């Protein structure tokens, strides 16, 4: 079975305009290599076929090169719209074999998050649970730290963080922080605080609520 | 108009079997080969097998010969893939795909059209629909042009869930699911101008197809 | 050919 | 998983002496410990035991004289791979050393004096009959004659060949598998402590021996050229050892009339396991009768000795030559289609090579490798393997009934093999490989799927500098399906695989400096066989049939043979400029 070895990261070249990935084969597959784009929850999209030919509708920004056991896939002037997984496959010999996939990452201006804190809904509370939700939206770079405070004291356990894939619109990231406690545990405290520490400011963004207000 | 419609997500007991579907349209069904491909989270696509409708003749990857069985129904215009004696190693997303040939060479073709995939979950854990919780802000002094509203989708199984705002109308964020003690939890953020809320109403419509449920939670 | 002493040596092309 | 092995031929069995072969990485200390253990265990059960030899250097294990009652206990021993009951074996420029495992030798015979060294190695069974006496006999005859055929001054093949004698056959020309095994171990220990190309002549045969073949394979892997007699039993040489070892060069005997040798009621052994044939009737050589005397002898020993001679000559010219290269040149320089195959049983003719050894007067060498017959089972397979150094360039199949599922060139243990599959209701099938030595080859088998759509039909080596050496076809419809007459994939260019639309195609694509291949074909409407041959200078690489109607296709030197019940024979011919 022909082994496909795809590069783990995209390689920036001429001032960040061209970004490339190599795909190497176990044996000589001639020119029988295709390249696909895969946006999450979507059907793969054919970009290059026969190592260099561009499928119909495909942008001139997508190029393929190589023959034998080394094939390059390049994206000139990559856009937020191009953020997806990219993979190669040989079709010289059955069983057909595919590359692992490589996610496009894009550089951008640093942007501060928009933090919003949410108290547990009466509906969740009646069911005996309490999820305090924080949304840290449209920030860049990806690196962020969230700190939870329950009546001024830091809470470490029962916190779940979920980043989104880099935005197709503006290349920013969004992350949800959810502090889940039992209804009985929640009732015991009055002020819930969520503190976002990002590269954009020395001072963290603080969002809080007090059960006792209104 | 050339397309491949795949069946809904499935939850199967370990040791059981599933028959996945792939409805073909906008072309001559019996004239194009259709393939099945396995996708695991960190892995690269695995070619399972191919079938030529018209003859119903199959060609499989040795590794899937006992696992998979391909079938075609000309009347129904769709290819099937049955997977026997399932394991957690079979929990994957299965993809459907057409081979379009441009020449006489065996390498003069490509995978031009694909289905969106069918998620298979091999588990002994029973299907649970989600609880939908509104995330609306309380008391306060408005700062800025807009307001962020949320929706918390907690305690559902398996993975398959779609969150839409109002019905399909602004800025929306969908945060990936996480396992919270056996069950998936996910939340969705929507941002609307300070005017529109709480003047007009905002409603997250949450749909978990695996339990055939659809819930609309109004934000007031 | 006919069997004679050394026929083997011509058969294998050692002798002419 | 510890197994017991004994000779198939009951009169040749020697109970009481057993070869205990231990697992692969067993060290000397572990063999001694296992032997001491067997002896101690036996002694507790009240049985006297004698460890005759502890094998090291060739294979791990020991030789033991004990009651067969103790077998079941010896199989329970640790590190044991298998146990084989001892059995009888029977008598049939650069310096190349030629070892001779046979009877004693008359080293002072003018024909071989100063070219034959007597090693002092002697391991022989006692002669049959309570009152047997050698008397005026020196038990020289066979061995003396064979050293004469190899290196003899006036009647030898390789007159410039140093020889070393090992007494492994008694006065009645009888030896044991265990004594031969010790002899072979002596040769390996010799080459370990010494520099020089080696040729080992084994002009003896016994029934199929697992251990004898193992020891032979081990020596061959150490770059030793082993030549053996095919057997003088007018039977399938695969039933005999060292004859059956694929690594050894197995030689059948032919007379001056190019006929297979008749030895009384019996004669030369035949079949698949015979590599080639050589002069083996009325062979003049040294006679132990006197220092200047000759005698004409017959048998596959004489024939083996000729090849040992030819090997020594080839190795004196190019000492660096590999065993693969040597066997390929041996086949290459042979006389093709000279033998009258009529003498062999009909079913064994196809499997018996039509080659008679001969001396030679950047090349691509190929040889055909027939597999054993598969079983009659519908899922049964036949498998033909190449030598480690060789390339599987083509793979075909043949069924006498013609009910075949086709064939595959698949990797098995990191090496390509030619696997043939039997069909529903089929007699069984044979796998026919084409094993080649192509200089700077970068070869691969590409697998094409069944092609039932209009277009995508053409299977070829689409890669630049990669050329099609051969095609295999495997029927991809399951037995419980619906049988429709197979449809042929259309033909555009010549250099594409001929095959059915309903079949998968395995294309061998080689990349090599001056490699050039062509397709030749010849069709007849109503044949029993169709044939196409590669011209002088070209080497047959692949052989295929165009049309169930066909029983199969196979290479016969540089001729592609298609056997039927228009019938076309499709051949790929290659050369290296
Ligand atoms: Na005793
Ligand atoms: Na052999």
């Amino acid at each position: 079975d022909i082994v496909m070895t795809q590069s783990q990261k995209f390689m920036s070249t001429s001032g960040g305009d061209r970004v490339s990935i190599t795909c190497k084969t176990s044996q000589n597959v001639g020119t029988a290599v295709a390249w696909f784009q895969q946006k999450p929850g979507q059907s793969p999209k054919l970009l290059i076929y026969s190592a260099s030919n561009r499928y119909t509708g495909v942008s001139d920004r997508f190029t393929g090169s190589g023959s034998g056991t080394e094939f390059i896939f390049t994206i000139s002037y990559a856009q937020s719209e191009d953020l997806a997984d990219y993979f190669c496959h040989q079709y010289s010999s059955y069983p057909l074999t595919f590359g692992a996939g490589t996610k496009l990452e894009l550089k951008r201006a640093d942007a501060a998050p928009t933090v919003s804190i949410f108290p547990p809904s009466s509906e969740q509370l009646t069911s005996g649970g309490a999820s305090v939700v924080c949304f840290l939206n449209n920030f860049y770079p990806k690196d962020i730290n969230v700190k939870w405070k329950i009546d001024g004291s830091e809470r470490q356990n029962g916190v779940l963080n979920s980043w989104t894939d880099q935005d197709s619109k503006d290349s920013t990231y969004s992350m949800s922080s959810t502090l889940t406690l039992t209804k009985d545990e929640y009732e015991r405290h009055n002020s819930y605080t969520c503190e976002a520490t990002h590269k954009t400011s020395t001072s963290p963004i603080v969002k809080s609520f007090n059960r006792n207000e209104c | 108009q050339v397309q491949l419609k795949q069946s809904g997500a499935e939850l199967v007991r370990p040791g059981a079997s599933v028959k996945l579907s792939c409805k073909a349209s906008g072309y001559i069904f019996t004239d194009y080969y259709i393939n099945w491909l396995k996708k695991r989270p960190g892995q690269g696509l695995e070619w399972i097998a191919r079938i030529y409708p018209g003859s119903g003749h199959t060609y499989y990857n040795e590794n899937f010969k006992d696992k998979a069985t391909l079938t075609a129904e000309k009347s129904s215009s769709n290819v099937y893939m049955q997977l026997s004696s399932l394991t957690s190693e079979d929990s994957a997303v299965y993809f459907c795909a057409r081979e379009n040939f441009y020449g006489s060479s065996y390498v003069d073709w490509y995978f031009d059209v694909w289905g969106t995939g069918t998620t298979v979950t091999v588990s002994s854990a029973k299907t649970t629909p989600p609880s939908v919780y509104p995330l609306a802000p309380g008391c306060g002094d408005t700062t800025g042009s807009s307001v962020t509203l949320g929706c918390l989708v907690k305690g559902y199984f398996p993975e398959s869930v779609t969150v839409t705002w109002n019905s399909g109308s602004s800025s929306v964020h969908t945060f990936p699911a996480l396992l919270q003690s056996g069950l998936y939890t996910m939340s969705s953020s929507v941002t609307v101008p300070s005017s529109t809320w709480p003047s007009q109403t905002v409603t997250c419509s949450v749909a978990h197809p695996a339990s055939s449920t659809t819930v609309d939670k109004k934000l007031e | 050919m006919e069997s004679f002493p050394g026929w083997n040596l011509v058969r294998i092309g050692l002798l002419r | 998983t510890a197994t017991f092995h004994r000779c198939a031929k009951d009169p040749w069995r020697l109970p009481g002496t057993y070869v205990v072969v231990l697992k692969e990485e067993t060290h000397l200390s572990q063999s001694e410990r296992t032997a001491r253990r067997l002896q101690a265990q036996a002694a507790r059960r009240g049985y006297l035991t004698k460890i005759l030899h502890v094998f090291h250097g060739l294979l791990p294990g020991f030789l033991v004289k004990m009651s067969g009652d103790l077998l079941e206990l010896a199989l329970k021993l640790p590190h044991v791979d298998y146990i084989e009951e001892d059995s009888s074996v029977f008598a049939q420029g650069s310096l190349v050393e030629v070892y001779l495992l046979d009877t004693s030798i008359q080293s002072d015979h003018r024909e071989i004096e100063g070219r034959v060294m007597v090693t002092d190695f002697e391991n022989v069974p006692e002669e049959d009959g309570t009152r047997f006496h050698r008397q005026a006999s020196k038990c020289d005859s066979h061995g003396t004659h064979l050293a004469g055929v190899v290196s003899g001054r006036d009647a030898g093949v390789a007159k410039g060949a140093s020889m070393r004698s090992l007494r492994v056959l008694n006065c009645q020309g009888k030896g044991t598998v265990s004594g031969t095994l010790i002899g072979l171990e002596f040769i390996r220990k010799s080459q370990l402590v010494q520099p020089g190309p080696l040729v080992v002549l084994l002009p003896l045969a016994g029934g199929y021996s697992r251990v004898l073949n193992a020891a032979c394979q081990r020596l061959a892997r150490a770059g030793v050229v082993l030549v053996t007699a095919a057997g003088n039993f007018r039977d399938d040489a695969c039933l005999y050892s060292p004859a059956s070892a694929p690594e050894v060069i197995t030689v059948g005997a032919t007379n001056a009339q190019d006929q297979p040798v008749t030895l009384g009621t019996l004669g030369t052994n035949f079949g698949r396991c015979v590599d080639l044939f050589a002069p083996g009737e009325d062979i003049i050589g040294a006679s132990s009768d006197c220092s200047t005397c000759f005698v004409s002898q017959s048998g596959t020993s004489q024939a083996a000795a000729h090849v040992a001679g030819i090997a020594a000559m080839m190795l004196s010219a190019e000492p660096e030559l590999t065993l693969a290269e040597l066997r390929q040149r041996l086949i290459h320089f042979s006389a093709k289609d000279v033998i009258n195959e009529a003498w062999f049983p009909e079913d064994q003719r196809v499997l018996t090579p039509n080659l008679v050894a001969a001396l030679p007067p950047w090349q691509l060498f190929c040889r055909t490798v027939w597999s054993a017959h598969s079983g009659p089972t519908r899922m049964a397979t036949a498998i033909a393997r190449c030598a480690p150094d060789e390339e599987l360039l083509s793979c075909s199949s043949f069924s006498r009934s013609g009910k075949r599922r086709g064939e595959r060139m698949e990797a098995q243990g990191g090496k390509l093999v030619c696997r043939a599959h039997n069909a529903f209701g089929g007699e069984g099938v044979y796998a026919i490989a084409r094993c080649c030595l192509l200089p700077q080859a970068n070869c691969s088998v590409h697998t094409a799927p069944p092609a039932e759509a209009s277009m995508g039909t053409r299977v070829h080596c689409h890669q630049q500098g990669h050329v099609l050496t051969g095609c295999s076809s495997h029927w991809e419809v399951e037995d419980l399906g619906t049988h429709k007459p197979p449809v042929l994939r259309p033909r555009g260019q010549p250099n594409q695989c001929v095959g059915h639309r309903e079949a998968s195609i395995h294309a061998s694509c080689c990349h090599a400096p001056g490699l050039e291949c062509k397709v030749k074909e010849h069709g007849i409407p109503a044949p029993e066989q169709v044939t196409v041959a590669c011209e002088e200078g070209w080497t047959l690489t692949g052989c295929s049939a165009l049309p169930s109607h066909v029983l199969g296709a196979y290479a016969v030197d540089n001729t592609c043979v298609v056997r039927s019940r228009a019938v076309t024979a499709v051949a790929i011919c290659c050369r290296s400029r």
